[PDB]
């Protein structure tokens, strides 16, 4: 927990894209985390800020770090709806079969919240449409039982 | 009027007797208080979920309430908080004027109906209405030094045996528990309930029967059997009343014959109801009662009484036990009023040297010290009648009017010395004369004044409320004043003074007096020369004259504006506030850091400091904290360094040192109710449906383009809290269902562990308090420990929470703002150093028209209060002039001699502005009153010079310039009389530096340096003004 | 007489009957008000474009407009001219004997999985020696 | 319903008379509890005080004491009107 | 419908209707206006 | 009755002042007045 690692989360959370370049210059902490352990990373791929995520994974940040439940910045980017951010990781090797704590993929997660294009990027970048949870559900499953026909039609 | 009470001395007397009788009974029952009712009519609507988070309390109980809130009259605006501390405050803002018990009873009615919408966990906890505009008279602390007390103990016994007893004190107005009685607290196991194949369900539906009240009847009852003797009442079960009866509630029954109890699975002990704040006085546990005056009541009485109350606790409290005042206003307003009657009474003794000084003889010296003392009095009896209070506004408003009293006083006796000098006429004619001259002149002054200070006191708003304590008690004094020079001055001039030899100025004595006589009539001599001069050539002194009048429109846009000044009071806060997520525990050693400084590197200075960990007036969540430092008496801190304005700068350099912590010490606003109210308050609204997130890129977007323009925005801040990680755990409903585990299982097992769950009354020596049940500390500390509750499915078969749900991280805010209904952010901010209020929030109206759609804005607080008062300043300011130009022009019968005493204004002015530019202070309320006493006393001189100049024109057919020249001559040694008088009597308020010293230096500093200038100037620029003014229009 | 007391007086007789009334009726939300019967004005709204029917109009009035005018002084009575939105859930009697089911069972079901749940925290307080983690659990919220 | 006199003056009697403090105008405050169930707390004013303002002050303050007390006496209803002691009349009614 | 409170201003009380629907006006769906098909002020207002 | 007692002297106290002052107004002496004022005794005590 150094100073300009802590201002490197807050910058990467708002979108500041001028003080995260300033924070990389001056050497700030890519791999630095708050008390749940989200990385800059994760918080620029939650709040959906594409520029941060390009210049920490530039800068040497871990694409396939995980927080205390397990959760990596590819869940994130494919749960609300980040196509490009979720290009980028995959890019730069995110593992597209991460499992969580609770086994929920990001083919799960795109799944759930209808994302139908991200879906197609995770089954290009080889994603296991027959990968299940902790109660043994499919990203199939999610599809049915939400009532999404289009998820349905692409996930055969 | 005056002839007739001239040769009726004793019905002036009659007159004067009934007014101090009417002041001195008014003295006796007027209430006191620091400050009157200034902000506005607020009703906060206050309620309590445990355990649930900020849109939980939102979307249940916030929106309901607010749905249900119509109907209601003179309602300006409605904003409220919903928050992770699972806690609710709805603030509904009336209009000034609106009856405060109509409003709130309105607003309670209201809420009644809607009770049955909201959830059955806040219907038991209820909800609470109350004034919320109103401030405490003082904090009443109380600690344990012996160390066998924790702050939960103190808080009981302060509920039980102190809170009821201080409530029925005399003049004690509402009385706030720092704390919370006894709670019944249930720590639950969740290793030794899944041992016994149970759950929190189970604890709650025990508590619940084998705690209560059963109905039963009565033997004998009626209707009875013919010949029934006894009839008695059937008395069932009661209410458990120890923890040792909660111990042995039986939960289970075994097969072998074992009894599982509620003490085999839970430790029972008396706690508080709530764990959020903890609160330390020098280290050691303390609770407290917030005690507020109620309406009418005598601070002073209440405070002594309050004392008094305690005193005669002393004996019942327990071993090391003591009740300590880190907050009492009462010694403030003690000094307050010790000071004010210091300077009424050094202003008569002023009066009375002054007057021996010129005149020469005691007889005379008499006359103003009974009639100024019959106005005072008066004016006391004229503030009870309009139903006002004895308070720092009303009381420096006597203070500013001194200046007006004192002249009638002077003008009046000095007028009929100068006759009786010239002329050789004995005192009873004497007098007839002279008043003959000013009696006409005196209810002309009287009508400028009150067309100058009336419309004062019809300002709208918390500012307009201030202006009208000042407005009331200066038309009061001045009005009573004029009927006392016209009245009773008169006839003691006529009785008690002795005659005078025609042409006797004293000029014949020896001594210091024979010496003074000779100097000033020489002095005459010079002046009458010098602006016989002035007149020769009125062109170049017309030239000076606008440099004047363009030095004064420069130093008024130069002079920073303010409120109020900033008073020590004895006592100043240091709010600690700690990155978000921070825990509890992080905050209070930031806070022992903080107290630990105070006790060493301020101990001369410093008595004590309330360490309130848990606490903040924006949220109170666990890394938000604040100290309540308490310093000791004024005469214990000498100089400026030991002063709160030294301390609080020393103390925020020291603490800027500490990491993961922004620590800020800074002092009370003068009225504490109300606020700074000097920046402007912001709200930025979701119009259209956008949500949270949106309204918060927004916000951001708002910020950042502040950001950009240092020159006119500064110090803005968002006074909401930022977005924080959360817990959010999602229950398959499909795997519960199949293992036959209810979600009332699952979501009562979950809520009641975790957030706890307030079950049902019990009695604890002969009080009601409450029956919590909740996990104990260790087993709901992090995520892993979810997975160790157990939910009894309908098999039988114990389920982890593991096995029927997911969890994962998000962001979610812990304090969700709404303004109108609609949600919204309040901003904060205030005008960059040289810049106005209104130039800062014409800005962020401009930066406000280029945010997303369906994003709106509106102003509150003290910007709402300043946007409707500003509209109405140029009516109030264009009626002032248009009705003292009316009345002047009856007073001369012309149009354009009233031109010649309205000129004078800028001369009074120029010097409140240099001195107050020179001392360093603001264009503060103080200051503003202080030129209006100046400007209509500076008026009231000018007056008199144009009626004799002019009266001698008509009657005695003199010329403009002899005229002008005999005028000021006669009016040079009253204008030098009052002017030396009141300048020395403001003296000490410039100097002071005590208690109450802000106001003080405000009121003296500005009036100092205006009637320098005002007199200075005025004795040579009126004879031009008259002589310019005559020439022009024939 | 004074209409503000006239109000009070009503209601505190009111707030007797309240708990004896029926549990429906007291949902709905009883109503004290104190205004004139005829109608001062009448603010219609329309859709010159015509893009959003009589209902989805009805449901903005309801949702952005209604409340405010509700709350402005001098406002004693305000009568929606048509009805703000609701979840509605249009029972099948067929399809409902088909899988065993009634009403009854609908509205346990709705009132289970359309919850608010008040969780707690993770760190509440009072919290255990050297705790670094404070946030709050979320589970179930209002379906949207 | 149902309480004796000791328990009904500890769980509504005192919650109640503890938070009517500091109302304009009042003299005195009498009150009893008794063995059926029911508390009467009257609050006598002073000459010249307006009775309906009165009535509303008193009724702010009781909602304040109202989520302390117990569910059956909320269930009941806590009535707040202006009283007086004596009878103007008694109108008798017989069967002939 | 807008029924007057008992003992309200109905120029005063129509006039604050006007300002606080003047707010709503800017942030309204595309197509959405407000019209004015019954009113009683006005009669009030021009008759005076 | 106890209130009525305690505020009993102050009212004839008053009353007295009040009547003098009137008295000391209207007839411009303070011997008429003290001449006048000396009867009260003569006929509190008839009444007593
Ligand atoms: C350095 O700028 C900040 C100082 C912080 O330091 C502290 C320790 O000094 C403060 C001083 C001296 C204050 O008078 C206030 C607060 C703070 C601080 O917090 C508040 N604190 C909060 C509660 C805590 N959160 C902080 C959170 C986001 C971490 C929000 C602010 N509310 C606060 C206030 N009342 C309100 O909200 C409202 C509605 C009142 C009126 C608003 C006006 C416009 C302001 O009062 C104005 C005259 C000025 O005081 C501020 C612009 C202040 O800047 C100064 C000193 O010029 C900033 C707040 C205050 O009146
Ligand atoms: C020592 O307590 C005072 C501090 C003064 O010193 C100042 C200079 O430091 C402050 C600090 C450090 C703050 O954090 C705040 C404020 C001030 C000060 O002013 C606020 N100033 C205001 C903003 C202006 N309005 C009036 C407006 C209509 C003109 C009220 C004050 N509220 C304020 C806040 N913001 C809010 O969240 C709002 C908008 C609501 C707050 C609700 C509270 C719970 C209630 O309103 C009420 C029960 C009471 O708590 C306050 C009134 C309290 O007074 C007392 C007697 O206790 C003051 C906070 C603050 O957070
Ligand atoms: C919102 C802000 C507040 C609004 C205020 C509005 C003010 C309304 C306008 C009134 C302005 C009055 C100011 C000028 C007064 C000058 C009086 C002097 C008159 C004068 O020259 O007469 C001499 C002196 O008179 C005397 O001095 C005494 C004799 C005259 C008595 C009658 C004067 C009028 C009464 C004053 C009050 C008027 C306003 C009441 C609402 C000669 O005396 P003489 O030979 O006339 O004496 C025999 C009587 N017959
Ligand atoms: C419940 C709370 C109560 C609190 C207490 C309040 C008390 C009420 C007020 C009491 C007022 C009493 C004042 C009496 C004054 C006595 C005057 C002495 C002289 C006297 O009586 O003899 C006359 C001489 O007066 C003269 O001719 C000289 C007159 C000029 C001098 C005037 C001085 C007045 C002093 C004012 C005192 C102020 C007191 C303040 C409270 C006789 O001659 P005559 O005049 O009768 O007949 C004229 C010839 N034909
Ligand atoms: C803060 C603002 C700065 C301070 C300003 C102070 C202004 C008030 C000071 C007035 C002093 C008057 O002083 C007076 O001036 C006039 C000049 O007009 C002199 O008058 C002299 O010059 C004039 C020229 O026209 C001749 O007509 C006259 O015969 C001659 O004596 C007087 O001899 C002198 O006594
Ligand atoms: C003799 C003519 C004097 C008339 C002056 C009347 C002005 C006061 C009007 C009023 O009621 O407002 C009081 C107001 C309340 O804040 O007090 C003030 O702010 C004091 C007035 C400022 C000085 C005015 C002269 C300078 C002109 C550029
Ligand atoms: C202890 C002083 C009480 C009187 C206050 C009024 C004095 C001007
Ligand atoms: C100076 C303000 C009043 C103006 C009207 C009188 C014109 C002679
Ligand atoms: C109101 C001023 C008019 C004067 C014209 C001679
Ligand atoms: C008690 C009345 C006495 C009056 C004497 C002047």
């Amino acid at each position: 927990g150094s100073d300009l690692g802590k201002k490197l989360l807050e910058a990467a959370r708002a979108g500041r894209d001028d003080e995260v370049r300033i924070l990389m210059a001056n050497g700030a902490d890519v791999n630095a985390a708050d008390v749940v352990g989200w990385t800059p990373l994760h918080l620029a791929a939650y709040w959906g800020h594409l520029e941060i995520v390009e210049v920490l994974l530039k800068n040497g940040a871990d694409v396939n770090a995980y927080d205390t439940l397990g959760s990596t910045p590819l869940h994130l980017a494919a749960h609300f709806g980040h196509l490009e951010i979720v290009e980028v990781l995959l890019k730069n090797g995110a593992d597209v079969n991460a499992k969580d704590d609770n086994g929920i993929t990001p083919l799960h997660l795109a799944a759930n919240r209808g994302h139908l294009e991200i879906v197609e990027v995770l089954l290009k970048y080889g994603a296991d449409v027959n990968a299940q949870d902790k109660f043994g559900k499919t990203a199939f499953d999610i599809s049915i039982n939400n009532g999404n026909e289009d998820l349905a039609e692409i996930l055969q | 009027m005056p002839n007739f009470f001239i040769d009726r001395p004793i019905f002036a007397w009659v007159i004067a007797i009934i007014i101090m009788l009417a002041g001195g009974l008014a003295i006796l029952k007027l209430p006191v208080a620091q400050y009157p009712t200034i902000a506005p009519p607020a009703v906060t609507i206050s309620a309590s979920y445990p355990g649930a988070d900020a849109k939980t309390v939102q979307d249940t109980v916030t929106q309901v309430i607010e749905q249900n809130m119509n109907g209601i009259d003179n309602l300006m605006y409605m904003s409220s908080n919903s928050d992770s501390t699972g806690t609710v405050q709805i603030t509904l803002t009336f209009e000034s004027g609106t009856d405060a018990d109509i409003a709130q009873v309105q607003v309670q009615n209201k809420l009644q109906l809607a009770m049955p919408l909201l959830p059955q966990e806040v219907q038991q906890q209820g909800v609470s209405v109350e004034k919320s505009s109103s401030s405490f008279l003082m904090v009443v602390g109380v600690i344990n030094t012996d160390g066998t007390m924790t702050q939960e103990d103190i808080s009981d016994y302060v509920a039980a045996n102190m809170k009821d007893a201080i409530s029925r004190t005399s003049g004690v107005g509402d009385v706030q528990l720092f704390g919370s009685q006894y709670a019944m607290r249930i720590w639950m196991n969740p290793n030794e309930l899944n041992k016994f194949q149970l759950t929190p369900v189970d604890v709650i539906t025990a508590i619940k029967a084998q705690n209560a009240q059963v109905a039963a009847g009565q033997l004998g009852g009626t209707p009875p059997v013919k010949g029934q003797q006894l009839n008695a009442s059937i008395i069932a079960q009661t209410r458990l009343t120890s923890t040792e009866e909660f111990g042995k509630i039986l939960l289970k029954v075994n097969q072998d014959g074992s009894r599982v109890l509620l003490r085999d699975v839970a430790k029972i002990e008396l706690g508080g109801e709530n764990y959020d704040i903890i609160a330390e006085f020098n280290g050691q546990p303390a609770s407290g009662l917030g005690i507020k005056l109620a309406t009418g009541a005598n601070a002073l009485d209440t405070a002594a009484a309050i004392r008094a109350e305690l005193a005669k606790m002393e004996p019942f409290f327990p071993s090391g036990l003591k009740i300590v005042y880190p907050y009492d206003t009462t010694p403030f307003v003690k000094i307050s009023i010790h000071e004010v009657v210091k300077t009424l009474v050094e202003a008569i003794i002023l009066v009375f040297l002054v007057m021996y000084l010129f005149l020469q003889n005691f007889r005379a010296t008499l006359i103003p010290t009974i009639a100024v003392p019959v106005v005072l009095l008066g004016t006391f009896a004229v503030l009870a009648a309009f139903g006002f209070s004895i308070n720092t506004l009303t009381m420096f408003g006597m203070v500013l009017a001194i200046g007006l009293l004192v002249d009638d006083a002077i003008v009046v006796v000095e007028n009929v010395e100068r006759v009786m000098a010239e002329e050789g006429l004995p005192p009873k004619e004497a007098t007839r004369k002279s008043m003959g001259q000013i009696q006409g002149a005196l209810v002309g002054i009287a009508m400028v004044l009150s067309a100058v200070f009336v419309p004062m006191a019809f300002f709208g708003g918390s500012t307009g409320a201030i202006y009208r304590q000042f407005s009331i008690t200066i038309v009061s004094a001045m009005a009573l004043s004029v009927l006392v020079a016209l009245i009773l001055t008169p006839a003691l001039c006529a009785t008690m003074l002795k005659p005078i030899a025609k042409g006797d100025h004293g000029e014949g004595k020896k001594g210091f007096f024979g010496w003074f006589n000779r100097m000033f009539e020489k002095s005459t001599h010079h002046y009458t020369d010098s602006v016989g001069g002035i007149l020769r050539s009125t062109g170049r002194y017309l030239v000076l004259y606008l440099i004047i009048v363009v030095g004064m429109a420069y130093l008024f846009v130069r002079l920073p504006s303010s409120f109020l000044p900033d008073e020590d009071q004895g006592v100043f806060m240091t709010m600690v506030q700690l990155p978000a997520g921070a825990t509890q525990e992080r905050t209070q050693k930031v806070l022992n850091e903080v107290t630990h400084y105070y006790l060493t590197k301020e101990k001369n200075n410093v008595e004590s400091v309330f360490a309130v960990n848990g606490f903040g007036f924006a949220g109170r969540p666990q890394n938000t904290g604040i100290a309540f430092v308490s310093l000791k008496d004024w005469a214990d801190r000498p100089g400026e360094e030991n002063k709160v304005e030294a301390i609080t700068m020393r103390a925020t350099r020291a603490f800027s040192q500490i990491k993961d912590a922004m620590v800020f010490a800074f002092n009370l606003p003068a009225i504490v109710e109300l606020g700074t109210a000097t920046g402007f308050d912001f709200e930025l609204i979701d119009q259209a449906g956008l949500g949270h997130e949106k309204l918060t890129q927004a916000r951001n977007q708002l910020l950042a383009e502040a950001a950009k323009h240092p020159d006119m925005l500064t110090s803005v801040r968002p006074n909401g809290l930022e977005d924080t990680p959360q817990f959010k755990i999602d229950i398959d409903q499909e795997k519960a269902q199949a293992l036959g585990v209810s979600i009332n299982d699952i979501n009562t097992t979950l809520g009641a562990a975790w957030g706890g769950s307030y079950v049902n009354d019990f009695i604890d020596r002969g009080r009601v308090k409450k029956v919590y049940v909740m996990s104990e500390a260790k087993y709901r500390m992090l995520p892993d420990d979810i997975g160790d509750w157990y939910v009894r499915a309908a098999d039988g078969q114990m389920v982890p929470f593991s096995a029927f749900s997911s969890s994962r991280w998000e962001y979610g805010s812990p304090r969700l703002e709404r303004y109108n209904g609609l949600p919204s952010m309040e901003i904060l901010g205030q005008a960059a150093p040289g810049k106005s209020t209104g130039e800062a929030m014409e800005l962020m109206e401009q930066l406000a028209s280029k945010l997303p759609t369906g994003v709106g804005y509106d102003w509150t607080g003290m910007s709402y209060q300043e946007r409707l008062s500003g509209n109405q300043a140029p009516s109030l300011y264009a009626i002032s002039l248009i009705v003292v130009f009316l009345c002047l022009a009856a007073l001369y019968e012309s149009w354009s001699i009233p031109f010649s005493v309205m000129l004078v204004v800028p001369l009074g002015v120029i010097g409140a502005l240099l001195a107050a530019t020179f001392r360093g202070l603001t264009n503060d309320v103080y200051f503003q009153v202080g030129l209006l006493t100046t400007i209509g006393l500076s008026a009231k001189n000018a007056i008199l010079i144009v009626e004799f100049a002019k009266d001698l024109m008509d009657k005695e057919g003199k010329g403009l310039i002899e005229a002008t020249l005999d005028a000021v001559r006669m009016r040079l040694r009253p204008i030098l009389m009052t002017s030396l008088a009141f300048i020395l009597g403001v003296m000490p308020l410039v100097i002071s530096t005590g208690a109450g010293s802000g106001a003080q230096n405000a009121v003296g500093t500005g009036v100092m340096g205006g009637m320098v200038t005002a007199t200075v100037l005025a004795i040579f620029f009126v004879p031009v003004f008259f002589v310019v003014v005559r020439r022009r229009f024939s």
